[PDB]
């Protein structure tokens, strides 16, 4: 019985631990999600993977999950492990609301989940979750926020982050084109279509290959809007009109 | 050898080695000898020490007013069964208000120690109990083993270098069922001088004697009151 | 319905001396209006220097006696000595409290010698409070025996009375006289008087008959 | 049963009687109702004599474990808070306990009052027992913060004497302690029948 | 059995209670305090039986302090009062229910001052003024007689003065002293321990 | 009794393509008011309300457990809840406390979201649902409210006359009750807008 | 006794859950099965060959109803299928005892797939070896879903599972469109199972179940011979 | 229930998983803490931020109470769950014994939470080390550290993380009595040590002091520029 | 490759009990001497760094007013056994109203010392000395990771154990005095430690029949050093 155990919890003699680094190796492939904010609003741009010609395209989204009444998350990695984490922090926000009668701040929802995710890396003799995921949202203490989780269990606030297959190619270009607090939610939409033009090897940016959802603050609404496939392609060609002018004039 | 790791795994010959290795633990402890007359039961132990300033490790323990034991093996497992031993004697005295019989006590020990010799990740109890007591049927000398197989006997000896003590008892056991307590003890003391190297024997600080008796409660004698028993022995012939 | 308690009578008495201790009790077990037996003493010898007396519900007095005798043997196998008189009294105070919400209906008096060879008498409530005294009585006729020993042993309410310590000879005839007075007026007072004397030598015993109404 | 305690400039004075009854029958005259938790803490006995004896012996166990781990003595505020929490777990089950906790502390004198119901209050003067209301009247007249030592001995001694005179369940002898800087000191133990000849003339 | 009061203004909350710790027929302590801080702008005023007022109200206090250390910022007065209501109502249908009556007072930087009301059955009520105890039957009728939503804190104290003078006219208990607080944008402030000299 | 410890009254009435719901405003303890703005009607999505009456603890407790289960329903599924489905949800919630029951009696009123059709029902304190077509009432002053609605209800009523009927039904029945009053709030919903009015009642 | 309480499904150094990869190979070695939704109902069809003439083909069934309006087929191994059928039978009942409403087909796949994910992570178990095809007509519009042993699920218009599924999906791509009736979908579902069957396709070599707005039902072998007639 | 011994003895008398976890401490960012007589000073080095992103969620100097600060090294996932378990015990101590928590008490709680955790079944040991800095009652500034095996251990100056023994060798040749004379003089003692470590050019340093009566107060990168100016200018005039 | 934690040797002893005996050869050395006048008991500290505070570490710690201790090997798991010994003496005082003797403290700890397994996880890697004065006079005991305890007269435990035990058998006799038994032990510690002996590298504690457990400090300690 101790001959069949795989010991998914112990250290390695070099100090680190192997089991979550293999999971953070699997988080490298299989998906692309990114977020950006500088002003009123925050967006999630995700790239669809299964683009086969026989699917129904239902459930209002594919990788976007509405968590609270005023925050949502984009996910990446093992999709079966993703569904269990989503409906786990979905009722953390409700048992907060049951206890305090107030919507949950966006930061301490992330810390609650990342303590559950950390415990599997630490005891129990258990496979960890191969899931990293973003967080957008709004609260009255700091406004629009943007977070990133890791399978190790540590989080962080950000302004622009991708966890794609060429995420390191995207982050090196995000910190070449930005402005702190002045990118409104049209330049951010224009910058989002430019970044995933690069990191997607499939060229020409088919409007069904991506998903974009925005979170804008209306007075007592905090409207989370998954924008439809009729206004994506006009935003695609708007990138395509200026790039022919910017190349030829240089 | 892959058949030599756990208590569960049988050998292809049919001999579980983890039981047989616990028999090596009782061969490491110092010797002790028990024997009985018609009306008495005497067990004699041989203490050891580490340095000349540290005290000697005692072996004979008092279980009840009519039951005493002698240990050989690792002492922490001995106290784990001794606390079980005391507990099973006084609750029968709590319920039935009578001394628990000796032959019925040991059957509880054999059922207690057989359980970890069949589960997974459970060691056997490495201990070597010699038991002396009284039923209504007179004296009894019992031995146990880590293989949970207890033996009824009239004289035994266990511990390191005990085969020489058994050869002394076989050629003198015709006399044991007649003599009184005086030369019953110094029959057993002549067994412990057999199991020693040829220069030191019995210097009144490494020997202990216990007697349960037909009108005598079980009594342990230590290193001052041994001196009446220990005198009157001849020199070692050489 | 089923009442778990009944009163079985009984009367015990202790007197601590300078170098002795006397524990006495009657020998009648009885409940209701009837008699069970005319021979049931309460002198229980724990050690050779300690005698306990147990009055009250007899089904608890049998159980509590056997719990204590198990725990002296657990002491000796773990400490290689016997319990003193003051160590038994502290132990039994935690035994009686351990059934706080279903108590024993037992009155207890422990009499024996201390470490200096002097008398010691401890007296309990049914819950487990105690103190050390010179003399206590317990049971049914305790309210009759306690004022008399306040006059003779305590030297209370007397003017120009000398203070001689209790000899053993005076204390024996004092115990033998005070149970005769309690046999006349109490109906639970027995037929034989079991007196136990704890000295430096050992525990003596003595039986004195009474009237048998 | 009558106990009292009051603190002043020179420490804390504790006093109590010694009669323990049973219905109308008097069990004993020599019951020590001020038990000694530590060389630096004192506790009284009020209500259930066995319940105050147990849980304050159990408190003395707990304060000793605190001293070995932390290498200083426990405060008077912390000691009563432990006693208030142990008793609360048996609330409604019928415990009788009305004790007081006395002792010198790093903040000066300490005098708290703990009930079996869960009351834990501070104060300067207290009086607990069946004849406690007889003790308050005489104690409120002669109380001052700036009393002398021999004057404060006479106040607490006579205050018990008036309570045993009116109450039927109070009597015996008058025990008297004094909590000081270094620790408590036993002052005296006077019989009431001797005080009757003293306080008359 | 004993009394406290809840006058709430446009930008302040004026609370006050008595100082008497009672017994059988005597009073044990004359300077008791019914007032429990949790944050820099939230008080708590608990009334009930003996053991439950101290231990429940400091159980709340260790959870409000813990929320601030885990997050850096404090609870609102609304969420703090709505957290206490959950703790009675869960512990109500149990073997040991708490029997306490309380009212909570707080100030917030967003919605200003706030006052809440509870009982031993855990019902919340956002009220402009409230009171517990048997003196609430005497003193609520003076208070709605003279209450203005735009009342200044200087005349709110003399409204409290009038509301307590009548309590020593037709009420059989003693109640000599009263401790007063005030909560505003700058936090808790002690006012004068108003009383009536019984000499 | 236990239901008369705080009082309360909730009425719902069905109109043509609309449904109105009304309740009192008093919060009090057996003789004594405390405040006159106690909420007893809670929103459950658009065009669908619920009214609670009974013990004031379980009014605030059940309305938070029900909201807890409702938000998890509308996020696990992608749609709003039907009016008939919520009736089965509440009846599950009360019946779990079969022997520890909540002392409240809910009243549910709302429009069906796809085909805008009214719906009213009421439940006892252990969850026996009863759907009607005219009116449901709950609270302490129930018998006064039956004499109103049996004599004033009409089958097909525009939202103007529906408001006038449920107002005169509440202002006269609650006025005859002692532990209910101190104001009446009236919600009247329909497929295009929603209307909340407060009536001029006796503060007596 | 007790269990093992340790996961025997770990991450490879290449980042692939190997046991889930091996469980999909058992799915690919199963019997072929196709499923097509067309605008008023969904057609499920499977392929059932007995090994000899001794078997009673009318004893067990591949096509199983879950409720009044939800059917379910598989392509994998036999005894693992009957476990999560009985599990899915019960999950439709705890939904109905709460809400008094038949369960939507989307919400059933939420709960069947959550079993299989929970079953591929817990201690001392190997994952399932089946894939599923789930049909149903909830609120007019029909539905067609497909799970896997990993625990994911999809929403297909038409698909094929089992042997030669990569040839079945190319065949459906050149045949299926948006506008077909139910009985037109039946004729193109037998035409795609004929791509991999044996020589004779009788009325008992296949098994077809359909959904309508009238609910899920399973075809008797009488009219299955009628659809098998005038085929190819 | 996963019951399995994880940390067992070696053939020479060591514990493998304990000495492996100390290496993971040795590759976190360097934290340096000293103490004075009235004010304590501690500050992590190697901030290493992306310098276009958020920074108030990356903090590694937190507060257990009003009087207890805490810095750490090692991996941050195991670190902040130790803090949340220490924030509960220091609050439950207040519901008991009335004083605020002494700094010696809270370090025994963290060490005893960590020793029993190398002793239990199915649990890898913690991979963090900490510095617990505080001013107790009667105003006595002192600090401690915590090994991953659970040996709390007081100091007068300390430095853990990657590049610690180089700094710890530098601290003993530099810590004198007169270096704890002024409050700002003790700050440059830390700033000279961190500049003698992984890069720490004023942008990766983040110090935080405590004057025994306040909360923890982080100086913005304006005094860290001002102190590094006057420390390097004092080196440019002596050399 | 991997055995269990509960496996016998072919020679028959165990593996990890025998491995824990090797672990106590890495701790600091400790010497205790039983004398009829009283028990003296000393240790070194093994100061690593100049910046280290010296008094924060300790090896002598008391169990009761009349029982001291001394630890070696690992230190972090010694604090578990010390806390079990403190609670055990208070439960004995609570129920019996007396002081638990020095021997019966030791077997209460030794029964705990071998209880690891895979139910209800490794042996303790410490070694202890118990100095105390019960009613049989002054006593000195020494337990093991194996759970074996025996009364010694002069026991030396630590990394320099067998080097000190040879030099301790030649100076001890049954009629020592406590003033010279203290001086005799510091000569042995002066030979075996690395650094030079001062008032900070070591500490002592004695227990007498008259007074309670007393631990020396840096004022009354260095008179023995300068008069060595």
């Amino acid at each position: 019985s101790r001959r069949y155990d795989s010991r998914t919890t112990i250290f390695s003699p070099e100090g680190r631990l192997y089991q979550v680094e293999y999971a953070m190796e699997a988080i490298g492939h299989a998906g692309t999600c990114l977020g950006i904010l500088a002003n009123d609003g925050v967006l999630l741009a995700a790239e669809r993977r299964n683009i086969h010609k026989l699917l129904d395209e239902v459930f209002f989204s594919e990788k976007i999950y509405k968590l609270n009444e005023d925050m949502a998350c984009s996910v990446a990695g093992i999709t079966s492990d993703a569904n269990v984490l989503t409906n786990e922090l979905r009722l953390i926000a409700q048992r907060y609301l049951l206890q305090y009668q107030e919507p949950i701040p966006c930061e301490q929802l992330v810390t609650a989940l990342c303590d559950i995710k950390q415990a599997y890396t630490q005891f129990g003799g258990k496979r960890p979750f191969g899931v990293s995921l973003l967080y957008i949202g709004w609260d009255k203490h700091y406004g629009f926020q943007l977070y990133q989780s890791d399978p190790s269990g540590n989080y962080g606030g950000w302004k622009a982050t991708c966890i794609g297959n060429n995420s390191a190619a995207a982050v090196s270009m995000l910190k070449q084109d930005y402005k702190e607090g002045e990118m409104t939610l049209k330049s951010a939409l224009a910058l989002a279509i430019k970044v995933l033009n690069k990191t997607m090897d499939v060229s020409k940016l088919s409007a069904e290959k991506v998903e974009i959802a925005t979170l804008t603050r209306e007075n007592g609404k905090t409207v989370i809007r998954v924008l439809k496939q009729k206004e994506v392609e006009q935003l695609i060609k708007k990138h395509e009109e200026e790039e022919a002018k910017a190349e030829r004039e240089k | 050898n892959q058949y030599d790791n756990d208590v569960t795994v049988w050998s292809p010959q049919g001999r579980i080695h983890q039981i047989e290795y616990a028999m090596e633990a009782v061969k490491q402890g110092s010797a002790t000898v028990g024997l009985k007359s018609k009306t008495h039961a005497v067990l004699v132990a041989l203490k050891r020490a580490q340095s000349e300033l540290a005290a000697h490790q005692k072996k004979i323990l008092h279980v009840d007013n009519h039951i005493g034991i002698s240990i050989a093996g690792l002492t922490a497992d001995a106290r784990l069964l001794c606390n079980f031993m005391r507990q099973e004697c006084l609750d029968s005295r709590f319920v039935f208000d009578r001394p628990l019989p000796v032959s019925r006590l040991v059957s509880l020990i054999g059922s207690k120690t057989q359980i970890p010799t069949q589960r997974y990740g459970r060691r056997p109890y490495g201990v070597g109990l010699l038991i002396a007591g009284y039923d209504d049927m007179g004296p009894h000398i019992f031995q146990t083993c880590p293989s949970a197989n207890y033996f009824d006997c009239r004289a035994m000896s266990i511990g390191a270098r005990s085969q020489s003590a058994r050869t002394y008892l076989e050629r003198h056991m015709s006399e044991f069922m007649e003599c009184n307590l005086n030369e019953l003890v110094k029959h057993g003391l002549r067994a412990l001088r057999e199991t020693l190297p040829a220069e030191q024997d019995l210097t009144t600080k490494n020997v202990s004697i216990g007697i349960v008796g037909k009108d005598l409660e079980f009594t342990i004698y230590d290193d001052d009151d041994v001196s009446p028993f220990l005198e009157g022995l001849e020199e070692r012939p050489q | 319905r089923f009442s778990p308690y009944v009163f079985n009578g009984g009367t015990i008495l202790a007197i601590a001396g300078e170098d002795f201790a006397i524990v006495a009790s009657d020998t009648r077990l009885s409940e209701g209006f009837s008699i069970h037996t005319r021979d049931s003493p309460k002198c229980y010898k724990l050690t050779d220097k300690t005698v306990i007396g147990c009055s009250g519900f007899h089904g608890d007095c049998l159980t509590l006696t056997k719990i204590i005798e198990a725990r002296l043997k657990m002491y000796k196998h773990s400490n290689n000595k016997a319990m003193t008189t003051g160590a038994i009294a502290a132990m039994l105070s935690t035994i009686l409290y351990s059934r706080r919400f279903f108590p024993y209906y037992v009155y207890n008096i422990i009499g024996g010698l201390d470490e200096e060879g002097k008398g010691a008498v401890y007296s309990f409530d049914p819950v487990g409070s105690y103190q050390r005294d010179s003399f206590k009585a317990g049971g049914s006729a305790s309210a009759m025996l306690q004022p008399l020993l306040d006059n003779q042993v305590g030297f209370k309410n007397m003017q120009n009375v000398e203070h001689v310590p209790l000899s053993l000879d005076r204390a024996m005839r004092l115990v033998k006289d005070v149970f005769i007075s309690a046999a006349e007026r109490d109906v639970y007072t027995g037929d034989a008087l079991r007196i136990c004397i704890v000295t430096k030598e050992g525990i003596r015993e003595e039986t004195v008959s009474l009237r048998k109404d | 049963t009558t106990t009292l305690a009051f603190k002043f400039r020179h420490g804390v004075i504790v006093a109590a009687d010694s009669r323990a009854t049973a219905g109308a029958y008097i069990a004993s005259q020599t019951v020590k109702k001020v038990i000694e938790i530590n060389p630096y803490l004192l506790g009284t006995m009020a209500g259930g004599a066995a319940d105050c004896s147990f849980w304050e012996r159990l408190l003395a166990r707990q304060c000793r474990i605190y001293e070995l781990r932390n290498k200083e003595r426990i405060s008077v505020a912390a000691a009563s808070k432990l006693l208030a929490n142990m008793v609360y777990q048996y609330k409604g089950m019928g415990l009788s306990m009305g004790t007081m906790i006395c002792g010198w502390d790093k903040r000066g004198p300490g005098l708290y009052y703990v009930d079996s119901e869960g009351n834990r209050i501070s104060g300067a003067t207290f009086s607990v027992g069946s004849g406690s209301v007889y003790a308050y009247g005489v104690m409120d007249r002669g109380y001052s913060y700036d009393l002398e030592v021999e004057q404060a001995y006479d106040l607490a001694r006579r205050a018990i004497y008036q309570a045993t005179y009116r109450d039927a369940y109070s009597g015996g002898a008058v025990n008297l302690y004094h909590v000081r800087e270094d620790g408590w000191i036993r002052v005296s133990s006077d019989n009431v029948a001797d005080l009757h000849e003293k306080y008359s003339g | 059995m004993e009394y406290l009061i809840g006058i709430q203004g446009p930008d302040y909350v004026l609370v006050a209670s008595d100082r008497v710790a009672a017994s059988n027929i005597v009073q044990m302590k004359d300077d008791h305090d019914k007032m429990f801080k949790m944050s820099e702008k939230i008080l708590l005023l608990c009334v009930g039986e003996a053991g439950d007022t101290v231990q429940f109200a400091e159980y709340i206090q260790k959870n409000v302090q813990l929320y601030k250390m885990r997050n850096g910022y404090e609870l609102s007065p609304t969420a703090a009062a709505n957290f206490t209501r959950r703790n009675l109502a869960d512990c109500l249908r149990s073997r040991t229910p708490y029997h306490v009556n309380l009212l909570l007072a707080g100030y917030d930087e967003h919605e200003g001052p706030a006052l809440y009301y509870m009982d031993y059955l855990a019902a919340l009520a956002k009220a402009p003024f409230a009171a517990h105890g048997y003196g609430a039957f005497l003193t609520l009728s003076i208070l709605d007689r003279y209450y203005t939503p735009t009342i200044s804190r200087e005349r709110a104290v003399e409204l409290l003065r009038k509301c307590l003078e009548e309590l020593q006219k037709r009420f059989i208990l003693n109640l000599p002293t009263f401790s007063v607080r005030i909560i505003d944008k700058n936090g808790i402030h002690d006012l004068d321990n108003i009383s009536f000299p019984k000499q | 009794s236990i239901m008369s410890y705080n009082g309360g009254a909730v009425m719902a009435m069905k109109g043509k393509n609309c449904v109105a719901i009304a309740a009192d405003r008093r919060f009090g303890i057996q003789a004594q008011m405390v405040t006159t703005d106690f909420q007893k009607i809670f929103p459950m999505g658009d065009r669908l309300y619920i009214g609670l009456a009974g013990l004031a603890t379980d009014v605030q407790t059940v309305a938070q457990r029900l909201k807890f289960r409702l938000n998890l329903y509308e996020l696990k599924e992608g749609r709003q809840i039907k009016p008939y489905t919520l009736m089965s949800m509440v009846a599950n919630l009360l019946y779990e406390k079969r022997f520890g029951p909540y002392y409240t009696e809910p009243v549910i009123a709302g429009l069906d979201p796809k085909t805008f059709k009214p719906f009213i029902c009421s439940l006892d304190l252990i969850g026996c649902p009863m759907v009607t077509d005219d009116f449901v009432v709950s609270g302490t002053c129930a018998e006064q409210m039956y004499g109103m609605c049996e004599s004033l209800w009409e089958p097909n009523m525009d939202p103007d006359h529906l408001f006038e009927t449920i107002s005169q039904a509440m202002l006269n029945a609650v006025d005859r009750d002692a532990v209910s009053g101190m104001g009446v709030i009236v919600h009247i919903i329909e497929k295009d807008k929603i209307t909340t009015r407060t009536l001029k009642a006796r503060m007596d | 006794e007790r269990g093992y309480s340790f996961s025997l499904t770990t991450f490879s150094p290449s980042g692939k859950l190997v046991q889930i990869e091996y469980a999909l190979a058992a799915v690919a070695g199963g019997a072929p099965s196709v499923g097509i939704k067309a605008a008023n109902g969904v057609v499920l069809a499977t392929e059932k060959k007995q090994k000899s003439i001794l078997y009673d083909e009318r004893s067990v069934h591949k096509v199983e109803p879950i409720t009044k309006h939800i059917g379910l087929v598989y392509s994998g191994m036999g005894p693992d299928y009957r476990v999560l059928v009985h599990r899915a039978r019960k999950l439709a009942q705890q939904y109905y005892l709460v809400y008094q409403e038949p369960i939507p087909t989307a919400q059933l796949v939420q709960r069947v797939a959550s079993v299989m994910q929970e079953y591929t992570q817990s201690g001392g178990v190997r994952p399932f070896g089946v894939s599923l095809l789930i049909c149903g007509w909830n609120e007019g519009r029909p539905y067609l879903f497909q799970s896997d042993p990993s625990g994911a699920y999809f929403a297909w218009k038409a698909t094929a599972m089992g042997k030669n599924y990569v040839n079945g999906k190319t065949f459906l791509e050149k045949r299926y469109n948006e506008d077909l009736e139910l009985e037109d979908a039946i004729h193109t579902a037998i035409l795609t199972l004929k791509e991999s069957f044996e020589g004779q396709m009788t009325e008992d070599n296949i098994e077809v179940g359909i959904c309508n707005e009238a609910g899920f039902r399973r075809l008797t072998p009488t009219e299955v011979k009628d659809y098998l007639a005038a085929i190819a | 229930s996963y019951d399995r011994a994880i940390t067992v003895f070696s053939p020479d008398g060591h514990l493998f998983q304990v000495e492996y976890a100390q290496e993971a401490v040795k590759k976190g960012s360097t934290a340096v803490g000293v103490r004075g007589r009235d004010i304590v000073v501690l500050g992590v080095e190697k901030k290493s931020v992306a310098k276009l992103q958020d920074e108030r969620t990356v903090r590694k100097i937190c507060a257990l109470d009003d009087n207890v600060c805490m810095a750490f090294a090692g991996l941050t996932a195991d670190a902040r769950i130790v803090i949340n378990r220490a924030r509960v015990e220091c609050q439950s101590h207040r519901l008991t014994v009335e004083d605020p928590v002494t700094v010696e008490y809270i370090t025994r709680y963290i060490a005893s939470l960590k020793q029993r955790y190398t002793q239990s079944n199915g649990r890898r040991p913690f991979g963090i080390s900490a510095l617990i800095v505080g001013f107790d009652f009667d105003g006595t500034p002192r600090l401690y550290q915590t090994d991953p095996s659970g040996t709390y251990h007081a100091w007068k100056a300390n430095a853990i993380g990657r590049g610690a023994k180089s700094v710890r060798e530098f601290l003993e040749k530099n810590y004198t009595d007169e270096a704890i004379e002024t409050d700002d003089l003790t700050i440059k003692l830390v700033i000279k040590a961190l500049l003698e470590v992984v890069q720490s050019g004023g942008k990766n340093i983040e110090l935080a002091v405590m004057r025994r009566d306040q909360s923890l107060k982080i100086l913005n990168p304006e005094e860290i520029e001002k102190y590094v100016a006057e420390i390097e200018k004092e080196k440019e005039e002596n050399e | 490759y991997d055995r269990g934690v509960n496996t016998f040797s072919p020679e028959g002893r165990l593996f990890q009990v025998e491995y824990a005996i090797e672990a106590i050869k890495l701790g600091s050395t400790a010497i205790g001497i039983q004398t009829s006048e009283g028990v003296c008991l000393a240790v070194e500290k093994r100061i690593t760094s100049p910046l280290m505070e010296p008094s924060s570490i300790e090896k002598i710690v008391e169990i009761d007013a009349h029982i001291g201790c001394a630890m070696s090997g690992l230190i972090a798991d010694a604090k578990t056994l010390i806390d079990k010994a403190r609670v055990e003496t208070q439960n004995h005082w609570f129920t019996y109203n007396e002081t638990m003797t020095v021997e019966s403290v030791t077997q209460a700890v030794s029964n705990l010392a071998l209880q690891f397994g895979e139910e209800d996880s490794r042996p303790f890697g410490v070694a202890l000395l118990f100095g105390g004065v019960d009613e049989k006079g002054p006593q000195l005991f020494h337990m093991d990771p194996s759970g074996t305890f025996v009364q010694c007269d002069a026991r030396a435990i630590g990394s320099a154990s067998e080097g000190a035990q040879s030099s301790l058998q030649e100076v001890y006799h049954k009629s020592m005095t406590l003033k010279e038994a203290i001086k005799s032990s510091l000569i042995i510690l002066k030979q075996v430690m690395e650094e030079k002996l001062n008032a900070t590298n070591i500490e002592l504690a004695t227990v007498q029949p008259g007074q309670n457990f007393h631990m020396f400090t840096k004022e009354e300690l260095e008179e023995v050093i300068k008069d060595i």
